């Protein structure tokens, strides 16, 4: 079977450059061709306890894309956790006995790792646990830095907003930092600034990182600009001094920009990217959603198949 | 000698001060019947002032050896047997501790649900990183022991 | 045709013994030897106005697995019942002429009974209505019972907790009283008791039932032990003392078992159930839940296809 | 002996088994520079088992001797100088109990304000009543719990 | 100075009967001859944390009628321990360097008896701390007492209700307890007995009393029928089952009663007394209420007045 097969997907931390790269060249593959019916006769859950329309709505999409069907529910006010005082470790027992693998977004960290704890047989799928990480997420990212780029190994990267509570930024340094020569910018108040054991992680493979107090100091050379959005509903009400986004990216912002970059951004967006910068040929985070498809499909492709070829 | 020699038994040495009661509560090491002698506050060569802890006919469990590292680096294990020490050691460092620390990050799910706490153990010489298993953040020993 | 072949399924009180071993057999094939196509060109409503977990996501399952499609809510509040002061009635009349079957569960006595009267040709399944019946749950515990014990006759039964308000032992009760020989151990707060005609219909087909305010007064001789939650919903303030779990199952709790014996619980558990029964061989109330499928499965493929060969 | 004789201090003797520790904990009798030496399951002919406590350079008043009157009632407060027992008392049950316990009435001003709890001590029929000087409402010293 | 001079009133328990006798007997002075003046130059705090209308608005108008001056708040709401989290420690500290005496009612019981350790010098009355103590409550039940039975020994007083919340009870009962061979009634539900500490008060004192499960039978023998609120803002929500009244009092229970026979009531009621009592001559709270003017005053004569008034 390949390496991913009925394997977990919680943290980009336990993920090879080769697990990321076998996604990547299967995604590519789906994109190109696609497979209606692999996997048919399958049921997933898709089991979100916070907010989504990205995440929820492009994972049940893709599957049905391979033909699988779909149960789940995109609150958990109507569930028995929500009315009648059910643990998530006795909802996910429950759950398990149903379906062939689970989706799940949860507003605290460590919830999905909790999850596997209580799924036996059955694979979780990580689609965000509070601020920790958000592995599809970066999957989707590296598809499309590398479809744009044409290579995932000396990049220069700069990551701005909320770094500390940002899920995504997570996943993507981790992952990014398994490949060669990567550089990284980081942009960020003091009160939200990338945390500790990422930049640890990064001194410890010897990959050169710097921090910024603007976007213009580096616009010059970087090939990903990846903005995000103020984690808002994670911020200590003593950091509310920082819920505006204190970085703007404007149109006028890429005139030194090389041709090649590319702005991202998970979305949603609140202000950090004005409406102007959407039709310059920068902009990159609607084409990096709808990358979300052929990650996500692969991914499923991945887990609850054995082989494919192609 | 104060507290004077045992027959069969473990004697913890070389505890800090002020730390030796903590151990006996931490421990349950007083729920027993087996008979136990404490010095606190005794006079140290190496150490000044220290701690110490006699308990006949009983042995630590592994782990709770391991939880020793955290709380006393410095401390000596030792193995008692027929008024002789047969085992002699200082705890090092465990790779992993469960069940009796609590994670520091308030939105962790290991709080609200019935799991065991989980950490991965290394360090930043100036403190311990703990990394909780769940959440994934790491913090300084020194954070963690505020349970 | 089948006796179940376009049926309502609303009370146990409807059903015979036969109707029971029905589904009881037709849900072992299945699970046996699985049908995905058995209702393909099917569309099922599950419409839920009250929260679920397991009975919402197996019987959907259960629709996905067979191959019908589903449309529905699981929260009553975005319906124009919700909204726009649409009666019940009105909003089954509408729903009827649209899918195959109706699956409901609904907050008062009695919705399930009054859609029939709405729904023309479609049949209704009830999936819970108010502290009333419970028909499905009962489908599928009788087919633990009957794969653990071997049989479903002169079984030792006991039931813990609220039986005022449990509509799952209201249904199972009732079921139990078809077959031979039973005998029932009713352990429940004074405020909770099993209602007087449950009692009343045992009294009339002279089965034995006797109250008991412990567990371990009948652990010894028990096959099955039934336990349940409070139903705080549905409690009235005056019976709020009731509100903590006065019956409290822990492992060490089980010592004196017949080695047979099996816990179930249609869940969820608040603290009725401590979580040190999960690892004893006596637990079985995940598998329980697992069973919600092919119990629901049966039903499903009964109610909507005239014929069944295995 | 097993636990060697002091110089100048309190010796705290006849002190039930099980009990030793609670004393500890609750008056906090370790948190102090002090040399403590402490003797747990120890045989007694007068008592069976019994637990030991000394503190040096360290007294007790009569008032604080009859705190221990609770947990201890037949135990004996030996005043030590010199090498020397210079006095010997038994706790007397005291009038009120102070500071170490929490009130259990969950709606008592005490729990709130920055006061110091209180308790009126009186025998009721073979056990301790405690009476709040706040809310006085009275409970069994059994579910009056301690800090 | 008169034995009450300067004296905190915060508990019946800390009184001697030789007090309570020296308030009726100041009560009974200044009603037949008003002193207009004499608390002149005073000015006192009212000061009430929970809802009031009886207590508050006596206490005030004998001040008044007394020649005082009065300053305070009807809720805590607007004070700055409502609105910038002062404790009542520090807000008594501070009121106790404004004037002559504070009068007190407070939600948590306690709350008198806290005040007085922060007053200094003033006087504190209480005038209710939660479920515990109502001491110028039973000063009027006294005088209304003796006004209708001639004296205070050798009495027959039923109570009835919430004796485990009625502070006015818990007073009441102490205080008639200092006096001789009175006997009493209790007719409560079990949740809402008079409590324990209560009861071995007057085992100690010899006095006898009992538990009664009907007005009925003790209509005959008693002397003043006590009627108490269920005390519902104290209720735990698990002593739901008695926030309706139990014992309803109608003006056909009153014909077995003795001619002498008094029914009290501290106000307010729901429905414990039927409306129809009032017009019968037995109905005396309404006069009950209009003692606590003459009480009242008598007790703020004899804390903030030197001399015995003659
Ligand atoms: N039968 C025995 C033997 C030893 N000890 C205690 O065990 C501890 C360590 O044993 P030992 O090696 O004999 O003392 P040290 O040589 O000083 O060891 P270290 O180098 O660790 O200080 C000492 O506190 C000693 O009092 C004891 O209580 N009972
Ligand atoms: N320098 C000293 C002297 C006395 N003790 C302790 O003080 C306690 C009681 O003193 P003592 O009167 O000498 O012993 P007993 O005669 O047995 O007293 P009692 O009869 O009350 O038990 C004993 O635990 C003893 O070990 C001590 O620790 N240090
Ligand atoms: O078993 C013991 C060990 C030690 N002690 C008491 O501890 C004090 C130290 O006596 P030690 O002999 O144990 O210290 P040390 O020389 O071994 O030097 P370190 O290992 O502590 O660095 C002495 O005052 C002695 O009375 C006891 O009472 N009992
Ligand atoms: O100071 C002490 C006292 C007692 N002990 C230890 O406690 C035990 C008793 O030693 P004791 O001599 O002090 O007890 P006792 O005969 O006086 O009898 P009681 O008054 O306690 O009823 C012995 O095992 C002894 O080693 C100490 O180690 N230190
Ligand atoms: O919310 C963000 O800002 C980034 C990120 N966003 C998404 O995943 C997109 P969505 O919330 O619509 O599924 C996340 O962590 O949830
Ligand atoms: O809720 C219960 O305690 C028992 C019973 N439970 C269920 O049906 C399981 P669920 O509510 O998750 O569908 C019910 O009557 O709803
Ligand atoms: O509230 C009661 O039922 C009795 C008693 N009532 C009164 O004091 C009358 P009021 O609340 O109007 O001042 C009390 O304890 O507050
Ligand atoms: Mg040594
Ligand atoms: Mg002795
Ligand atoms: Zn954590
Ligand atoms: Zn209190």
């Amino acid at each position: 079977a390949n390496p991913l097969y009925q394997k977990h997907i919680i943290s980009i931390n336990d993920l090879s450059r080769d697990d990321l790269n076998l996604v990547l060249a299967t995604a590519a593959k789906l994109k190109a061709n696609p497979q209606p019916e692999l996997l048919k006769h399958k049921v997933i859950a898709s089991c979100f306890f916070e907010a989504s329309t990205r995440t929820r709505l492009s994972f049940e999409t893709s599957m049905h894309r391979l033909g699988a069907s779909v149960v789940g529910f995109s609150d958990s006010a109507n569930t028995s956790l929500g009315k009648k005082g059910e643990t998530l470790a006795d909802t996910i027992s429950v759950i398990s006995t149903y379906v062939d693998a689970i989706v799940m977004r949860h507003p605290q960290e460590g919830a999905a790792r909790l999850a596997t704890e209580f799924s036996g047989n059955v694979p979780v799928l990580n689609a965000g646990d509070g601020s920790n990480q958000h592995p599809t997420q970066t999957l989707l990212d590296l598809f499309t830095i590398q479809e744009t780029q044409g290579r995932l190994d000396n990049l220069h990267v700069a990551m701005v907003g909320d770094l500390k509570y940002g899920r995504t930024v997570h996943s993507l340094t981790q992952a990014l930092a398994k490949f060669d020569g990567n550089r990284f910018y980081f942009i960020a108040p003091d009160a939200l600034a990338m945390p500790q054991y990422i930049l640890d992680m990064l001194d410890e493979k010897g990959i050169a990182w710097s921090l910024h107090s603007s976007i213009e100091e580096v616009m010059a050379e970087v090939d990903i600009l990846y903005m995000t959005r103020v984690q808002k509903e994670r911020l200590d009400p003593s950091e509310y001094a920082n819920v505006k986004a204190q970085f703007v990216l404007r149109a006028s912002d890429l005139h030194n920009a090389k041709a090649n970059m590319k702005v991202l951004h998970p979305l949603p967006r609140v202000d950090e990217i004005a409406t102007d910068v959407d039709k310059t040929p920068h902009a990159w985070y609607f084409q990096q959603a709808g990358n979300g498809i052929f990650a996500r499909q692969a991914l499923l492709a991945l887990v609850l198949n054995r082989d494919l070829v192609l | 000698l104060q507290v004077e020699a045992i027959k069969r038994g473990t004697v913890i040495d070389h505890i800090p001060a002020q730390i030796g009661f903590k151990l006996l509560s931490l421990f349950k090491l007083t729920e027993t019947d087996q008979r136990i002698t404490i010095g606190l506050n005794l006079p140290s060569g190496e150490m000044g002032r220290k701690d110490l802890i006699k308990i006949e006919n009983t042995f630590l469990s592994e782990d709770q050896v391991d939880q020793l590292a955290l709380y006393a680096p410095q401390a000596t294990v030792n193995r008692i047997d027929n008024y002789e020490v047969v085992g002699k050691s200082r705890p090092s460092l465990p790779e992993r501790i469960d069940n009796v620390l609590v994670c520091p990050n308030s939105n962790c799910i290991s709080h609200a649900e019935p799991v065991s706490s989980s950490f991965a153990v290394r360090k930043r010489a100036n403190d311990i990183a703990l990394k909780c298993k769940y959440c994934e953040k790491e913090f300084s020993h020194n954070v963690v022991l505020a349970n």
